[PDB]
């Protein structure tokens, strides 16, 4: 999701948090719109 | 062998090492008062230990 | 130390879980095996093999 990396593991041992804070908040606003994506699809599957 | 050398090669013929095989101990590195400059990028110095 | 879940960081490679032993055959050319959601499942032990 343009991060350097898809392991939040990898930077929080590699960067520090000011920097990695825009890591982390590009990673949690992908991850974050693909479950919304999940869940609006399971709520018209289950109306179905 | 690198750092406490005595020739540095010239710009546009920048001299380069192979580093491997070893323990890399960055930490007296960063926290000597010898170096003016170290800046490190993709990378925390503080972590690389 | 194995059958507990614990903080294991494997030539770098961190992470938490359970260390158990392994059915399971690599090559000897690979390190680590991922899933079919390639989530990390196994790890070759670099003091050990």
């Amino acid at each position: 999701f343009g991060a350097i990396s898809s392991v939040l593991n990898d930077i929080l041992s590699r960067l520090d948090p000011p920097e990695a804070e825009v890591q982390i908040d590009r990673l949690i606003t992908g991850r974050l719109q693909s479950l919304q994506t999940y869940v609006t699809q399971q709520l018209i599957r289950a109306a179905e | 062998e690198v750092f406490n050398a005595t020739r540095f090669a010239s710009v546009y013929a920048w001299n380069r090492k192979r580093i491997s095989n070893c323990v890399a101990d960055y930490s007296v590195l960063y926290n000597s008062a010898s170096f003016s400059t170290f800046k490190c990028y993709g990378v925390s110095p503080t972590k690389l230990n | 130390v194995k059958n507990k879940c614990v903080n294991f960081n494997f030539n770098g490679l961190t992470g938490t879980g359970v260390l158990t032993e392994s059915n399971k055959k690599f090559l000897p050319f690979q390190q680590f095996g991922r899933d079919i959601a390639d989530t990390t499942d196994a790890v070759r032990d670099p003091q050990t093999l």
